[PDB]
């Protein structure tokens, strides 16, 4: 028999399947002899220490910046003074150098939120003895001079001698549950174009800038002894906090300066000598 | 990898780590690295085909610091903006990769002329764009998709798009990412093992075509390189927020 | 010609890479 | 772990790796890297024939060239650096009995362990960075930061203290082996002998008081913890 | 087939056989001989069809040494690359095949004028290309869809291109693959013996088209050959890894 | 199944004139291609003929040496196989100290031989191009190499066999003999990545035509 | 043991053995000297470190220098002679992964076997003597007779029938430990790398028929069947 089918149903035509995300399903053809087969993970795979997340990218400890301690900085003094966004490093002037694994993973998500950790490594001795305050700033910003504003926030004073190390988790204080990037979403500008205010005024966003601060002040005076060096190094570490948190996926703040080749075809583009 | 936790000998006091803002504007969570890279690129941006080569080559391997646009050198079909996703970004700090790729393929035309997509396996070079493969000056008769390779066809007129999954055809264990440099003359069997294959492109008539790439299902990355040295100048093309 | 191609001998080893004696290169 | 009060000699309370027929001790602490795995099950596939191990040969500390950290050294800037195994075949420690089986064997699979022995006054201070790269051939002027240092498999040296860092090293390569000795009559489509690159990098400078010494030495030692050789040959002199 | 295991009367101590590399990099196994001729093979790249003709013939055989290319002799619509296929090296071992096979036709056009397909059975002639049956100037009153054999239809606009599946309607218990010499003027009823039959192609108005083909699912080959005398150059037109 | 199947590779001779050491046979053992410096024509054997449909090959190959002698003939040949380096022609103790197998030639006239393995990759990739679309034997330039679809990794894996004992036969027999070698893929052979083939039919070759249209009736 | 009928591949029923990474088959039957014993005991204490073994180094079997006998050469006539260990390091096959540990120990214990395949026609006849001769330093040229040669361990070969020999050599010597090797910075007073003489004398001269061969030939192999190694030292070409 060859009787009729009356089944039917009503289909909205789409040219690719699930095109935008990054999970769910797919309409891909494999190009293989077997259409359901797939790479065999039995012996080579993904170690077991490896980020699986960017939040685990996040977690590893970049050096951030350095500053000097001498003994001639009179008690007060801002040894150490930055706004601590991971946005950008300077909103006045263009970055070069080697940003940290935290700020790299950052500028590639437009919002942000959750605490920031700091490690305050101090390249001395023994025979060093001094003491500093850490203090993270919000809204509102301290004088350079009056060291009493910077006393009345959230600090760790930290007593420099046998331990070299003091750990500081900055905790996250700020109007809305996540801060929007400084960096812009989407900048075509490739060949350093010379900017102008109608450039400016055809932005992607605004620029909304960070007022929140970590300074690092003189408590009691560095008093080496005459055997050892006058002034020391110290190396400020940062990471992201355990429940640090990245979302809305943007086109890159930063990107590879150093040793930049485009590919070409090998061996034809004259490989042969 | 390594967190960098051996070194945290300081035990004292802290303040709170408060809670997680994860799943708190929605679930859709962005995190993943195995999410981002799924994610399709864009490579070539209205490039032109041609009846008269043997079609155009299109490198298996994932977008990166080797797909990048330097300032004042030669210009090449790829897009510039390729440097700066965050799917490069990810493909930066990682310079082993395995498993399926997936090529997107967009001709701009709605005529009854079929376009083929040939998979070559790893077969050692590395070439892109158009190319006369060893000179001749008539494929018509001895077509690329025509030796048998596994090979698929888009229809313009049915449907303009193809979405296809290149298998990991290769002898290595990883397929390596990048190089310190791309143009560079050493050793010719290393240099290969920076591609598991080529996609190939060949029309009836001349055309334009776009191609998206992303990491398949199976994938994974592995050899963390940690973080290059950059350079930034975002702050320049925009207006504070105080005027 | 393209200057990419080969690294002067003064830097590189015989494999046309970085030498290892060579530490000025960063 | 806890010092104890001044005996004749001194604080005697020193530990000792002892591996083979080679004894270290160290006077302070010890840093270690995490302790990772290696690519397995395509050695059994790689290989038809089996695959032999030397550990009284191999598994011994062998000590290398000194590296000559001074106060004139800014950070990110290389010390020295080590491709392995090729350096410790034919650059450092020639006569070595660990290279033994580098000469008759072709292919192998190598996870190596890493001491490093600082020797600065109390009245110095400095951090130096040791750090591996995996399958580092044509990648070495990228990534090769301090920074990068920090993210990749690392142990840490301060000056003053004299404490000890011992770096682990996964075999992490492209292909299942990798190749020992360069000849004539092989093959120049490969690079031979280099799975992994070490670098060794100031991440503070050395900084000393008035009239002190300008300068300060460190050693580092070599073992390898699983040394599998494959595809024996006819045996041949190094480089 | 023979092992040629008679042979081996040796009983000495042997080097190990290690383990298998089979489903290593992917579980996608293209070893079976029934998965490559299930493969798609090309045969008429963008060949022209006439209304003026009774159609296209399509002679219904597996791709194989009778449909291949040699340097300077005379010129077909055939492509040259069939030759040297792995579809058509398979099938150059075996002179039998058995079952149905899979032709796909992709016409070079979007319009509402009808493709029509005709499976003839297996007549006894072997005729390809176009073809004036019984030499009449006229076929728009008669056609050879029409006549009333088993019928498919292509209608562009809606999607330009079939898979129909040609059954195996022969006396024989096996179609032969292959013969010393195509063009050789033997007795007639085995000189037919060699196609199951054919396809025809008619259009309305003058266009293009494409031709592949496979096997079926239901298909089986025996009577193995063991391989032919050959000739190679493909060292020749290729770098060594050593510049 | 098919490069399980026993098919003669090639053959050469042993005379009593052959000293000690030398190299009777001497190849470059890859199934990928015969040769990588000349034309090569003749009947591939089947493990050979199937390979060059595959991009990819992996797993031991098996080798099997029968020596058209009798009885009367007595000798010695050393089977070695070499990796990545190769010995000289005239130092024999070099190929001594690789993996070898020691023939006792005499009542016994054949020697199977399995070649194990061992190589830097879980696969090597085939020698042969992928894609190879000059048909008409042109006349091949450097422009026309620099555009190839893949780079030859040419093979330095040989096996060579040499004199141990210097072959003593009897007045009343021949003084040379020949020697069959024969080879098939071992029984964990595997390929993978179907290409277009390496090799294509050369003798008694002729394109169809339409019968009986084409002057089939004289 | 029992021949069989004529097949494709004639009388197939050969043995083989499989040592490491090298067979050995023959056609015909074997001849064994007894397996006896070596002194052992005195090794915990002449060595205060503990000793090692290379065995996929060491026991692989080794072909070393054609011997050529001829149908001029008289009953007694060396055809051949090797000083063991000394002539395997520096004399026969000099590139052989079997040497490689000898060159970085200094002592050692070595108990080897050696194996000898004849060539020879059937018209052909004679017999060959192998024999070994523990500590034969400065006793090389007494006792050194057919007739002495029948007495110590020994093996013997027809050249007709091309049977095969293997001579089991345990390590017999007046010391704890051999001397591998001499050096520049090292002792006169001792003779190093000798503990053992392999004498190939004819016991019957060769004969053949007319027009036939004036000469067939026998190749040695050998390997250790029990290489201990003692003292480590840095590694040293080999003479």
């Amino acid at each position: 028999d060859k009787p009729k089918d009356v089944s039917s149903i009503t289909i909205i035509p789409k040219p690719r399947l699930g095109f935008p995300h990054g999970k769910g399903k797919s309409d891909a053809v494999a190009m293989r002899v077997n259409p359901v087969a797939l790479t065999s993970f039995q012996d080579v795979s993904a170690y077991p220490d490896e980020p699986r997340t960017t939040l685990d990218i996040a977690r590893i400890w970049g050096l951030r910046s350095t500053f000097n301690w001498g003994s001639g900085d009179e008690h007060g003094k801002e040894l150490f003074n930055t706004v601590l966004d991971p946005g950008l490093r300077f909103y006045d002037q263009d970055y070069e150098g080697q940003i940290t694994p935290m700020e790299y993973v950052t500028g590639l998500y437009n919002f942000w939120s959750g605490p920031i950790e700091l490690r305050f490594d101090f390249v001395s001795n023994a025979f060093h003895t001094g003491t500093v305050i850490i203090s993270a700033e919000y809204n509102r910003s301290s004088t350079n001079t009056d060291e009493c504003q910077s006393h009345s926030t959230y600090t760790k004073t930290f007593h420099l001698g046998e331990q070299k190390s003091v750990h500081f988790t900055v905790p996250y204080i700020y109007d809305t549950v996540v801060r929007r990037n400084t960096a812009s979403a989407y900048l075509p500008v490739t060949d350093y174009d010379k900017v102008d205010n109608v450039s400016r005024a055809q932005a992607m966003g605004i620029r909304a800038e960070s007022k929140m601060r970590v300074k690092v002040r003189v408590v009691n005076v560095l008093r080496p002894v005459a055997s050892t060096t006058s002034t020391i190094e110290v190396l400020v570490y940062m990471r992201g906090g355990k429940n640090y948190a990245l979302h809305g996926l943007k086109q890159s703040t930063y990107w590879p300066s150093n040793s930049v080749v485009p590919i070409d075809s090998f061996p034809p583009d004259g490989y042969d000598p | 990898m390594d967190t960098g936790a051996k070194e945290d000998e300081d035990e004292t006091a802290n303040f709170s780590d408060g809670v997680t803002a994860m799943g708190f504007q929605s679930l859709d969570t962005q995190v993943s690295i195995k999410d981002i890279l799924r994610r399709p690129v864009l490579l070539f941006n209205h490039v032109e085909l041609d009846p008269d080569y043997t079609g155009f080559f299109i490198p298996i391997m994932p977008p990166s610091r080797m797909m990048q646009y330097k300032s004042g050198d030669k210009e090449t079909s790829f897009q510039r903006l390729i440097g700066r996703t965050p799917q490069a970004a990810i493909m930066n700090l990682f310079r082993f990769w395995r498993g399926s790729l997936r090529y997107t393929i967009i001709i701009h035309s709605t005529d009854g002329h079929p376009i083929y997509v040939t998979h070559v396996p790893h077969t050692g070079n590395r070439v892109y764009g158009l190319m006369k493969v060893n000179n001749l000056h008539e494929y018509t008769k001895v077509p690329i998709f025509g030796c048998g390779l596994t090979t698929e066809m888009i229809i313009p007129s049915v449907n303009p798009s193809i979405c296809v999954e290149v298998p990991f055809d290769t002898e290595n264990n990883w397929a390596v990412t990048f190089d310190e440099d791309a143009q560079r003359n050493y050793s010719w069997r290393d240099k290969g093992d920076t591609v598991t294959g080529h996609l190939v492109v060949t029309p009836v008539v001349s055309v334009y075509m776009s191609v998206w790439v992303e990491a398949g299902d199976d994938f994974e990355v592995s050899n963390f390189y940690g973080p290059p040295s950059v350079k930034t100048n975002d702050w320049n093309y925009a207006f504070s927020d105080e005027h | 010609d393209n200057p990419h191609r080969f690294l002067p001998a003064n830097v590189s080893n015989r494999w046309n890479e970085y030498s290892s004696a060579y530490l000025p290169r960063v | 772990e806890v010092p104890s009060k001044e005996s004749i000699q001194g604080d005697a309370t020193q530990q000792s790796s002892k591996e083979e027929n080679t004894i270290i001790t160290r006077d302070q602490q010890q840093t270690v890297s995490e302790n990772i795995p290696s690519t397995v099950g395509d050695l059994v596939i790689a290989s038809s024939e089996p695959t032999q191990q030397f550990r009284s040969l191999t598994n011994r500390w062998m000590p290398i060239n000194s590296i000559r950290v001074t106060v004139n050294g800014k950070r990110n800037d290389l010390l020295a650096q080590y491709y392995i195994p090729e350096d410790f075949l034919s650059t450092h420690a020639k006569c070595a009995p660990n290279t033994i089986p580098f000469e008759t064997y072709v292919y192998g699979k190598y996870e190596l362990e890493m001491k490093f022995v600082a020797n600065g006054n109390k009245f110095q201070c400095g951090k130096v960075i040791i750090s591996v790269k995996f399958d580092s051939y044509q990648a070495d002027n990228i990534n090769t930061g301090f920074q990068a240092a920090l993210s990749r498999p690392h142990i840490m040296l301060d000056l003053s203290t004299n404490n000890e860092g011992v770096l682990k090293i996964p075999f992490r390569y492209h292909r299942a082996f990798v190749r020992n000795q360069t000849h004539k009559t092989a093959t120049a489509g490969v690079r031979p002998g280099k799975f992994a690159s070490i670098y060794v990098q100031v991440l503070s400078p050395l900084q000393t008081g008035e009239g002190g010494a300008n300068d300060m030495f460190i050693r580092p030692f070599y073992r390898y913890t699983r040394a599998e050789f494959a595809g024996m040959s006819y045996k041949v002199p190094l480089t």
